[PDB]
RNA sequence: AUAGGAUAGCGCAUUCGGUCGAAUUCUUCUCUGCGGGAUUCCUUUGUAAUUGCACAAGGUGAAAUUUUGGGCAACAGCAGGUCUGUGAUGCUCCUCAAUGUUCUGGGCGACACGCGCACUACAAUGUCAGUGAGAACAAGAAAACGAACCUACUUGAUCAAAAGAGUGGGGAAACCCCGGAAUCACAUAGACCCACUUGGGACCGAGGAUUGCAAUUUGGUCGCGCAACGAGGAAUGUCUCGUAGGCGCAGCUCAUCAAACUGUGCCGAUUACGUCCCU
């Protein structure tokens, strides 16, 4: 009937799927309606900087990157049973955002 | 260029001594029981050693091979 | 009454992907993104789309009907997609719903005529590299 | 055109005291007179009611001077200002379409008004 | 139901053979509907031998800035000259082109001094080419004939063996120097 | 034979005939007819601001409505923004690199006013501009009767 | 030296574009206007006009091409 | 005017750029003939390999061993 | 058809992202964290071997040789550049009409010239004017309730463009977006017809918009084109397959302003598959 959605989002590739997967296996233990975790496009964050610090020399250039991993989860489930299933240890680096889909 | 590099070489070569009744002339079975017996970061050096040390057991049917020593 | 024959395939040239739907039906039609193949122009792409009904001949995709939706890339990237699509469609068809004496002897005609026309073609446009105009080509260099 | 040549069809037709060129066709060769480009050309053709496929030697007489009196005075044809290049004249306020030597009339006036007036572009068209 | 293919729906590939010996090998005279065939011919050294002649001509017009990578007006272009060239022969146009591919490149240059040296026949099918298409493409600059005109009477001419085609004058003065240093 | 029905086929509809075959044929139906209304600046202004002359064909107004028609047939909802992008070309900037110019969203206007008043296409609930039933209707009887060739 | 192509048909060139034209081989605006040393905008119009009366046939035909021959 | 050959054997490119190739030719003629099986040393420029045709116009020139 | 060719169809006729239709099922495409797959693996009365290490063809394969493009890269150097990145600094110099700091006006863009690198040209395999079909990489709003940012759609519109309004949406796989890119196509029965010309836009005139504190910036409109330039001497760059070349697009700097760069897709060749002549 009521329907929430976990974000978990992320720098970590590791991370990220480690915290997916508990919360996976959270839900699976209590038992709710899953519509299981989606992944997200992975988001690259690209900059080129010129390696030199004065401009002398061949124009050598930088290139750094920066991925971002997102997972949805969609439960149905209140929010004591939201809470309960997701409050545990979690991990350094990830984030996790509940919104109530309307 | 696909010269086996002498990591290659003496890991296959070990592979040989270590496991030679274990061992076959395909390519396919040999990388499979290399994947259990070797641990290594990579896969295409397992599958190099896995090649290599299919030519050994190809060369150890017709003669001894030199570095190699069977007890 | 009747069960529905369906059958889906996809063909990729560059970034074109173009997927195929092959249905049994009374009357036989071939549609690119809903143009019909007589309507499809340059005469030189529309030749190029026919060659994968033509290699075989027009019997085996009678009473067959087959809408292509093709998506990405430019029109000639868009044409090797559609006709390879249309050509994995009909070899599909014919493993799902026929024996496997014929579909073989299709694809063997197929694949003489030309490997792409069942096999996707891998090449992929090079990454441009800094201190480079383009993939390969590098900056102008002056000496006085 | 599949249309024969008139007898007096002319090479060389006498426009607003410049030369234009029979070959070509009336708004490519009433594009000759300063003052009239292309554009202009074609609403001038269109205004004065002539098949822009005929040749420019075609023309007789009695539309010739039509056709200058069109360039002539462009607004009184319902040619909008925005489509004439002196909308606004900077000493008189009027607003006309210069055409043949007034052009360069106008522009050697513009710049001895800039040089007397001694402003950058007076002294940089003086250099 | 299958049929042979006619290029361009017209012209039969149906007895396509070189006139000489010569070439024979590095000719190829395969069926097909239309020039533009897109495949990986450089992959290895000889596999553009197995090129369709007429896609290679598509190919050799396809040259300089305005004409780089434009396969379609390439194939255009031969869609009309093929109309023209039988127009003007009463002849098949796929054999026309391929008796000008076959007599229109030298069989005999110098090199270094200079020795005179004989030419492979990879190298013949490759200059034949190359020199209709640019005989063509300098014939046509400047001058009120339409490129697929200017490259109807290069390959009727060279198929003829006639002085008036650009691809035989290269022809006989490449092979008259040859002999002289020869 | 080039006439005749193909076999168990009857009828036609849009996108089943050539694009140009019916956008010049319903021009021409348009000018036959009379009821369009052509506003005076089309016989001066530009088709766009891209453009460098007049578009110097005197039913480019009827054919862009004709081709207009034809747009909201394939993509419905679609607006002036759409219409420009369909209709854009590249501007000469002179020694300066070339770039894409959308077309002047003006005409498009025009020629939407001018289908909504002849009733074949409408505004659409929530913005844009969709076909109506005559429109539709009209749409696909003028590409029965071009592949007819009747041709008006 | 720069060639001279008349703009309009004149009263002979009209007519040996009427009967002189027909019979070629191969006939193009191109070649029309070398021999008739006239434009080819006006020879391919001439050439449309013989093709509308049928004295000639159009075997290749494009948006910039057109290639004529004799009927036969 | 122009005797056919066929390639028998590569040899090296000769050439300090490597442009011609040195090759050996058996010339096509009829049994019977006086050049029936005659092989000769001659220089081909261009993408050359083994078993391919060569018009050898004058065969009475040998290429210089490199 | 205008003169109207060619180019598949022969239980069940096609269509209709606004018909904003309902219902049901599923993952062909797509998304993506871990997997796999290629190893000379296989085959030559190949080469070589005369142990080997290998190699060349063909096979198998999506891919067949460092699979491909990157990144990383030893050990010595260089009085190479940077004391204009830094609260990196030693030694010096200025230090209150200051070598500090702010503010105002001007310069950094001034020309006869020489040189590097770009961009646009010299037209017809073209230029205008129509129609058609069609990518990818991306970016979007704010401190010590929303408002700035990006957008679609409408209107302006009872009448050029460029504007200007209004109304929504997007914190970005959600909006833009079904991303209508330009190369390209067109049997468009379109104009031109070999000329410095409707090729080419240098350069300049008059109006109006818009950015901005400031325009003595930037679009858009009408003139100018009669500025060279018709393919470039001696010279000399880069490049081997999705490559060269052609064509756009995005990011970036950024109030405003890309002939730049860093990416990205599109269309797509010639040649070589060698060699040590030159360097
Ligand atoms: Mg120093
Ligand atoms: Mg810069």
């Amino acid at each position: 009937g009521q329907t929430v959605r976990l974000t978990i989002t992320s720098r970590n590739a590791k991370a990220v799927e480690s915290v997916t997967s508990q919360l996976l296996t959270r839900a699976r233990d209590e038992k709710v309606t899953i519509h299981g975790p989606v992944r997200l496009p992975t988001r690259t964050l690209k900059i080129t900087t010129r390696k030199t610090p004065c401009g002398n020399g061949t124009n050598t250039w930088d290139t750094f990157e920066l991925k971002i991993y997102k997972r949805i989860i969609d439960l149905h489930a209140p929010t004591e049973q939201v809470k309960k299933i997701t409050s545990f240890t979690m991990e350094s680096g990830v984030d996790v955002s509940i919104t109530i889909l309307d | 260029g696909k010269i086996r590099t002498k990591t290659v070489k003496r890991a296959s070569r070990q592979v040989v001594e270590k496991y030679y009744s274990k061992l076959n002339f395909d390519f396919y079975q040999n990388k499979r029981v290399i994947m259990d017996v070797t641990i290594a970061e990579s896969k295409k050096l397992k599958n190099k050693i896995a090649g290599y040390t299919t030519h050994i057991m190809k060369r150890l049917a017709r003669g001894p091979v030199r570095g190699i020593s069977l007890k | 009454s009747y069960a529905l024959k369906q059958v889906q395939t996809f063909g990729k040239k560059k970034t074109a992907i173009a997927v195929a739907t092959v249905t049994k039906a009374a009357q036989c039609n071939i549609k690119v993104n809903g143009v019909p193949l007589q309507q499809i122009l340059p005469d030189t792409l529309r030749a190029k789309i026919m060659e994968a009904i033509t290699v075989v001949g027009s019997k085996y995709y009678s009473r067959l009907r087959i809408d292509v939706a093709v998506h990405g890339g430019g029109q000639v990237s868009q044409a090797y997609a559609a006709r390879q699509a249309i050509a994995k469609g009909l070899i599909a068809f014919f493993q799902k719903y026929h024996n496997e004496v014929e579909k073989a002897a299709l694809k063997d005609k197929f694949l003489a005529y030309d490997k792409f026309l069942l096999i996707a073609d891998p090449r992929r446009c090079e990454p441009k590299k800094w201190g480079r105009h383009s993939a390969r080509t590098r900056f102008t260099k002056s000496y006085r | 055109s599949l249309t024969l040549i008139p007898d007096h069809f002319q090479h060389i037709v006498r426009l607003l005291n410049t030369n234009v060129e029979g070959k070509r066709k009336v708004p490519f060769a009433l594009r000759m007179v300063k003052g009239v480009g292309i554009r202009f050309a074609y609403l001038v053709c269109k205004k004065a009611g002539i098949d822009v496929e005929r040749r420019a030697g075609t023309l007789t007489a009695e539309e010739l001077e039509k056709i200058a009196e069109i360039i002539a005075d462009p607004a009184k044809f319902k040619i909008p200002d925005w489509f004439l290049n002196r909308q606004r004249d900077p000493k008189t306020g009027k607003t006309e379409h210069l055409s043949s030597s007034m052009v360069d009339t106008r522009l050697r006036d513009d710049l001895e008004r800039l040089k007397k007036m001694r402003a950058h572009r007076g002294v940089r068209h003086a250099y | 139901s299958s049929k042979t293919p006619k290029l361009f729906n017209k012209w039969s590939f149906e007895g396509l053979e070189t006139s000489e010996l010569a070439l024979r090998d590095h000719i190829s005279t395969t069926a097909a509907y239309v020039p533009h065939t897109s495949g990986r011919w450089q992959k290895r050294r000889f596999y553009k031998a197995r090129m369709p002649i007429v896609e290679r001509l598509a190919n050799g017009l396809m040259f300089k800035g305005r004409g780089n990578g434009r396969k379609l007006q390439a194939a255009r272009l031969l869609k009309h000259t093929l109309e023209i060239i039988h127009l003007l022969t009463d002849e098949n146009p796929l054999q026309v082109v391929v008796d000008a591919v076959s007599k229109g490149a030298p069989r005999e240059d110098s090199t270094r001094r200079r020795q005179a040296v004989d030419v492979s026949p990879m190298r013949r099918v490759n200059e034949a080419i190359y020199q209709m298409c640019k005989g063509a493409r300098e014939a046509a600059f400047r001058n009120l004939k339409s490129m697929p005109e200017c490259l109807a009477d290069e390959i009727v001419n060279a198929s003829k063996g006639s002085s008036n085609s650009y691809a035989i004058k290269k022809k006989d003065e490449v092979e008259r120097v040859a002999k002289a240093n020869r | 034979n080039k006439i005749h029905r193909i076999g168990k086929r009857k009828g036609a509809t849009l996108k089943d005939v050539s694009a140009w075959r019916w956008i010049k044929t319903a021009a021409r139906h348009f000018k036959q007819e009379g009821k369009i209304f052509v506003p005076n600046c089309t016989e001066i202004m530009k088709s766009s601001h891209g453009r460098e002359r007049a578009p110097q064909n005197p039913d480019w107004y009827y054919i862009r409505c004709a081709a207009v028609l034809r747009a909201i047939y394939l993509r419905p909802g679609v607006g002036y923004g759409g219409l420009s992008k369909r209709f854009g070309n590249k501007k000469n900037y002179g020694s300066r690199p070339e770039h894409t110019v959308t077309s002047s969203t003006g005409p498009l206007h025009w020629a939407c006013k001018s289908l909504t008043k002849l009733g074949l296409v409408e505004p659409g609930a929530q913005s844009g501009q969709r076909l109506t039933r005559k429109g539709h209707k009209f749409a696909d009887s003028l590409a029965f009767q071009v592949q007819i060739r009747k041709f008006g | 030296e720069a060639l001279q192509n008349a703009v309009m048909f004149d009263k002979e060139t009209y007519d040996k574009l009427r009967s002189e034209v027909p019979k070629y081989k191969l006939i193009t605006p191109s070649i029309i206007s070398d021999r008739l040393k006239i434009a080819v905008s006006i020879a391919a119009a001439g050439l449309k006009q013989l093709c509308r009366e049928k004295l000639i046939r159009l075997v290749s035909c494009s948006s910039k091409t057109r290639v004529y021959t004799r009927i036969v | 005017q122009a005797q056919v050959g066929l390639i028998i054997k590569v040899l090296g490119r000769t050439g300090s750029r490597g442009n011609v190739t040195q090759v050996r030719v058996r010339l096509m003629a009829e049994a019977g003939s006086p050049d029936y099986n005659r092989t000769i040393v001659r220089n081909v420029k261009g993408p050359c390999k083994e078993n391919d045709m060569l018009s050898l116009m004058e065969t009475e020139r040998e290429a210089r061993r490199l």
